[PDB]
């Protein structure tokens, strides 16, 4: 599979890459993505590869990592993830995530 | 004194028993070996609470005519919080040199505490207070100069991390 | 685990709901009811003769003795004793009495005991299928001397099992009775007993209730029962007067 | 799944036959590859219904040689791998007879 | 946890599933094992009797049962719902196809009149189903030989050669290691209890065992010489002695 | 110090016993070496010792758990655990891991109406992850035990995580049943009259925890007939104590 990659660094590496173009173009940047599909396809390989080429960096997040068992113990950290992204600008984050489930 | 008083009443076969688990390890063992088997190592006495086997572990120790010492597991987490474990082992030594000689100790289900219910490490004294246990016991080599006993009400509620497999081997309810 | 998830989350409330361990749960906890007396009858054959005992408690003296029982005549070359609660025990013997007679109305003959135990146990099944009423808390045990077949002892339990025993006692204490005489009967290797009259049977079938129960017994506290051809009937106090003189 | 949050959104299907034939060169590029081989007619033996379960083939094959002690394959290395990931899912759940139609 | 799908019987759960019947088929691979297996001149139909205490005369009651000449059963599963099944299938029998068309029936059409004295029984709260199995076998005359299964939901897979209860695929297993097409029926047979050494525990004799065939006419069971075209049973319930002796040959 | 269990063994001595010792047999064939196994079949067969001589050969470390601690109250109490032991099984490298029981905690499921359901699949989605994602490969950690293997998950049979069942008797393999009884009998020392064949087919079903529970019992009344060596007539009064029909608790109450 290669025409899904297209999309892929259509909408990350564009906006970072060169994103004068947009302001030709006149529209927004993009702000992310979501892959489906069934396991045994190779979907989480892809975010391990995506890493080698990218000249940004990357976050990665299983699911589950998030809980921490108290109250707001999960949402001082995700707020604790955001901003040692914005330091460190740019950034990708990586996430299978079902704490969204539900 | 090898000669000692236990009249007390609503059981027999236990006592019965008990005098074929403990005494024979202990007063000639040097037959175990070249038969073949290993003896147990450890003992458990669960049952029903309200039921005075407190005093019945001290007792037929006492008609063998076996040294007994017995401590509840209160006072070494009660008094000593967090210098406890210096207490097991010197509970050991002390009974080695005094050698043959039972143990006695109730309250076991105290030492399981979190029993590593989040593996924190505030819980130091409640894990190690286990490890400290199990080590020792394995130091023994089950030669036949020193035995163990414990008991509870809840074995179901008890700490089969260890104390399940080959260390209290043999389980004994009672009526 | 064994009824936590049962005593929590229903199944043992109604009948008609199984668990997932397959296991429905009311009927079994029919058999409590079973021992809310402590008492234990036997039942044991002979060369033509059965016999059933019972024990027959001592309350408080006021009551009047001729009447509390639990050895009910039937019909005739038919009896039967219960295990269970007096009431719960009448509606059976009820249900039944007027069952061996609409046979002999509309068949000819009167019913055996291998019958009467396959269709009142043929309803109990029922009544634990619908909600018509709550499974009798009973375990029942039957008796005859039938043309065909001899001596037969037969038996019943709220579900509807039913086997015809060559031997057997029931209620709280069935393990102390039970060896007390499964150990006799591999001794001898016959299904039935020796002491060709019903008398000297009955000698056999108390002193067995004696040694093995845990006491000894006078003529009030037990109540008998027997079967022979043509009859069923109860008995008087003087067997064991003649026992222990030999003894 | 709206917009302003995920903009685009993918799906990754299970492959066809001619597109698992690039999945196993790749996974085949370290073994010995002997001559002989049609591994286009592989896929086609046995559409591996993943895109991994053929990860799991070619690293069965080269099993085969290991208990042997050979080295290298061919194509019958391959064509008894589908009997172990294919035929034994199917006959690996499908073991009752009570159904409802 | 529950699953409050499950209480109940004419409710659906979101994978449009039914509750109670997936636990009455569990309530019978919880019993005892018991099969029948197919061959070109007979059927036979097997099991045990795991007596309760030895006392009980396990003699008295049968867990095999004729339903016509032609026809016996087996059940594996719960036991009262058995003999308060067959009460009510050999007369329909006797009352829905005999009366009105002179003769006994096939072996088909007598499952669809089981299977829906089956099936009355999952339609309406207020009854809990049948804990139970059947293995009906038997014969007729333009169709043949036959064996079927019928399960408390009231369908009725045919089969050829097939066990049921907790023993079921350790004997599932060994059957097709040892069955074929075209296999006759003393030597299905054998197999057929030697099926049933593995699925058991302590004694293995004719006081702890029961089984059937089915045959060629047994004209000495039937009572009523002197007709030349009524053909008696085809049905028998072999005697201890009579297995007691192949174990040996065994 | 096992008993028999010839080919069982074999299978793990190539899935576990290779890979830490010896890596050139995989690389040079052009694969990777495969993950953790699982091993099926009934209790009180050996399989958590077998594992513990796995170790004792190569060396390498070894941790025990069980799947019912796993499972926690509070909720991230259990995936802080499952987490937690791979921070370190990798620290201790190489290591491996064995676990008593996983069918519990991992068996096909429709879907969950329930809160607390729910989170065993967060417990499982973190172990089915760690494996897979990026991590190291010393580890063979996973060595699934269990009683049965018709419940899983095939997504945890997802070529990768798990690829070689293994299965052991359950009863009436005879040679596997008699094979036993002279290693643990070849531990202790009896007469020569002492002839153990008069009790293998006479069962008809048991385990191999069982014997070692005769063993003891059999080799423990010697002692109390206070003998130096054990006789016959010991034996005959234990085959009774490990047999069946000890007691019908709740035999007949449970379905009728
Ligand atoms: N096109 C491919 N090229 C190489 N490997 C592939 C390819 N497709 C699948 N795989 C194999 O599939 C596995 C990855 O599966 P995948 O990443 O899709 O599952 P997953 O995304 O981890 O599932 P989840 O993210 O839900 O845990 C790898 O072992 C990889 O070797
Ligand atoms: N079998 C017994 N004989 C005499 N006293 C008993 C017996 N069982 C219990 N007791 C009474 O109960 C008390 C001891 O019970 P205790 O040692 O507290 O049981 P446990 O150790 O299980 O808590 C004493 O006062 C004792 O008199
Ligand atoms: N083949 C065998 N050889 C030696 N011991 C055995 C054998 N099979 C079982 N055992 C005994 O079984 C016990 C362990 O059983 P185990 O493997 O823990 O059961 P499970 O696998 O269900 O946990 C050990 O004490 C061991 O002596």
């Amino acid at each position: 599979l290669t025409k899904q990659i297209k999309e892929i660094k259509e909408v990350i590496e564009l906006p970072v890459k060169h994103p004068e173009l947009f302001e030709s173009l006149g529209i927004a940047q993009p702000k992310g993505v979501i892959l489906y599909g069934p396991p045994g396809t190779g979907k989480t390989l892809l975010a391990r590869a995506v890493a080698h080429h990218t000249d940004c960096k990357f976050i990665r997040v299983s699911g589950a990592e998030l809980v921490q068992k108290y109250i707001g113990e999960g949402s001082r950290m995700v707020r604790e993830l955001f901003v040692m992204a914005r330091e460190h600008a740019p950034s990708i984050i990586f996430m299978d995530e079902i704490d969204s489930i539900g | 004194g090898e000669i000692t008083f236990d009249g007390i009443g609503g059981l027999t076969e236990q006592i019965r028993e008990l005098r074929e688990v403990i005494e024979l390890p202990l007063k000639n063992p040097e037959i175990f070996q070249r038969v073949g088997i290993k003896p147990p190592k450890g003992v458990l006495l669960y049952g029903p609470p309200g039921t005075g086997k407190t005093l019945l572990a001290k007792a037929v120790a006492a008609t063998i005519g076996a040294n007994f010492i017995f401590s509840p597991a209160s006072g070494i987490v009660d008094k000593y919080i967090g210098e406890s474990a210096r207490i097991i082992r010197e509970m050991f030594a002390y009974a080695k040199e005094h050698e043959p000689c039972i143990i006695f100790m109730d309250e076991v289900d105290a030492i399981g505490g979190r029993r590593f219910s989040e593996g924190t490490s505030a819980d130091r004294e409640i894990q190690r207070t286990l490890m400290e246990l199990l080590t020792q016991m394995d130091g023994f080599d089950n030669l036949g100069q020193t035995k163990i006993i414990m008991a509870t009400n809840r074995p179901d509620t008890l700490d089969p991390a260890l104390l399940r497999p080959g260390r209290l081997d043999r389980k004994v309810e009672i009526p | 685990s064994g009824a936590a998830a049962a005593s929590a989350a229903g199944y043992d409330r109604h009948i008609t709901i199984f668990s997932p361990e397959g296991r429905l749960y009311q009927v079994e906890y029919a058999f409590k009811a079973t021992n809310q007396t402590n008492i234990n009858s036997l039942a044991v054959r002979g060369k033509d003769c059965t016999v059933v005992i019972s024990q027959k408690k001592v309350p408080d003296k006021l009551l009047d003795p001729t009447t509390v029982s639990y050895i009910f005549c039937i019909s005739r070359t038919i009896g039967m004793v219960v295990n269970g609660p007096i009431p719960d025990a009448r509606n059976a013997a009820l249900r039944a009495k007027a069952e061996a007679a609409e046979f002999r109305y509309k068949y000819g003959y009167d019913m055996p005991c291998d019958v009467l135990a396959k269709r009142m146990a043929n309803l109990s099944q029922i009544y634990t299928q619908r909600a018509y009423m709550r499974p009798l808390g009973v375990i029942l045990t039957f008796v005859s001397v039938d043309e065909e077949l001899g001596p037969s002892i037969y038996k019943t339990d709220p579900a509807g099992y039913y086997v015809g025993y060559k031997a057997t006692a029931t209620g709280p204490k069935q393990q102390e009775i039970t060896t007390n005489l499964e150990n006799h009967f591999k001794k001898s290797k016959i299904d039935h007993i020796n002491e060709e009259s019903w008398e000297k049977v009955v000698e056999f079938a108390i002193t067995h209730m004696i040694d093995a129960l845990g006491t000894e017994f006078s003529k009030n506290d037990l109540e008998v029962g027997v079967a022979t051809k043509d009859k069923f009937f109860t008995l008087s106090a003087e067997n064991i007067e003649e026992r222990l003189v030999a003894i | 799944l709206r917009p302003g949050r995920i903009d685009r959104k993918i799906e990754f299907p299970p492959p066809s036959v001619a597109a698992r034939a690039e999945i196993l060169r790749i996974h085949s590029r370290k073994m010995n590859l002997t001559r002989g081989i049609n591994l286009r007619k592989v896929a086609e033996k046995m559409n591996g219904c993943s895109g991994a379960d053929v990860k799991g083939v070619c690293t069965e094959a080269g099993m085969y040689a290991l208990r042997e002690r050979r080295i290298h394959v061919t194509q019958e290395d391959f064509e008894l791998a589908v009997g172990k990931v294919m035929n034994k899912n199917q006959e690996t759940a499908i073991s009752v007879a009570k159904l409802f139609k | 946890m529950t699953d409050r799908y499950s209480f109940s019987l004419t409710t659906f759960s979101p994978s449009g599933k039914l509750g109670q019947i997936d636990y009455a088929l569990t309530a019978v691979k919880q019993g005892v094992t018991s099969l029948g297996i197919k061959a070109t001149n007979g059927v036979v139909i097997a099991t045990e009797k795991k007596s309760s205490s030895p006392l009980a005369m396990s003699e008295t009651l049968s867990k095999v049962s004729l339903l016509t000449p032609d026809i016996g059963a087996v059940y594996s599963g719960m036991g009262p719902d058995y003999r308060v099944l067959v009460d009510k299938s050999r007369k329909v029998a006797h009352t829905s196809y005999k009366r009105i068309y002179g003769e006994y029936p096939p072996t088909k059409l007598l499952v669809s009149e089981v299977a829906k004295i089956m099936q009355e029984a999952t339609q309406s709260g207020g009854v809990r189903p049948f804990g139970v199995s059947l293995l009906i076998a038997g014969h007729d005359e333009f169709n043949g030989f036959s064996l079927y299964q019928v399960d408390p939901s009231g369908s009725y897979f045919p089969w050829k050669a097939t066990a049921i209860g907790k023993g079921s695929v350790a004997a599932k297993t060994f059957l097709e290691k040892r069955w074929n097409d075209e296999l006759e029926l003393e030597d299905a047979i054998h197999i057929a209890l030697l099926t049933l050494k593995e699925s058991v525990e302590g004694e293995f004799n004719g006081d702890t065992i029961e089984l059937a065939i089915i045959g060629d006419e047994n004209p000495d069971l039937l009572g009523y010489t002197g007709i030349p075209t009524d053909k008696g049973p085809r049905f028998r319930k072999l005697t201890s002695q009579e297995i007691n002796d192949r174990l040996e040959a065994l | 110090d096992v008993g028999g269990l010839d080919m069982q063994k074999q299978e793990i001595r190539e899935a576990v016993e290779l890979p830490l010792v010896q890596a050139d047999l995989y690389e040079q064939i052009g694969i990777d070496p495969p993950r953790g196994v699982l091993l099926y079949g009934p209790p009180g067969t050996g399989k958590t010792m077998l594992v513990k001589a796995v170790a004792n050969s190569t060396k390498a470390a070894f941790i025990r758990v069980n799947g019912s601690e796993f499972v926690h109250k509070y909720l991230g109490e259990g995936p802080r655990m499952v987490r937690d032991v791979f921070r370190l099984a990798r620290e201790n490298a190489p290591s491996i891991i064995f676990i008593d029981e996983v069918d519990s905690i991992a068996t096909k499921r429709f879907d969950a109406q329930t809160g607390s359901d729910r989170e065993v699949q967060r417990i499982l989605i973190e172990l089915l992850t760690q494996m897979d994602g990026f991590d190291q490969s010393t580890n063979v950690k996973v060595i699934m035990a269990t009683n049965r293997a018709d419940t899983l998950d095939p997504a945890l049979l997802r070529p990768g995580r798990l690829d070689r069942k293994i299965e052991f008797p359950s009863l009436r393999d005879r040679r596997e049943r008699r094979l036993i009884f002279g290693t643990i009998a070849s531990k202790m020392s009896l007469a020569p009259e002492a002839d153990l064949d008069s009790l293998i087919i006479r069962n008809d079903s048991l385990s191999g925890a069982v014997i070692a529970a005769i063993m003891q019992e059999a080799g423990l009344r010697a002692v109390r007939k206070n003998r130096y060596v054990i006789l016959q007539s010991d034996l005959e009064e234990a085959y009774a104590t490990q047999v069946k029909t000890d007691n019908t608790v709740d035999k007949f109450d449970f379905y009728k």
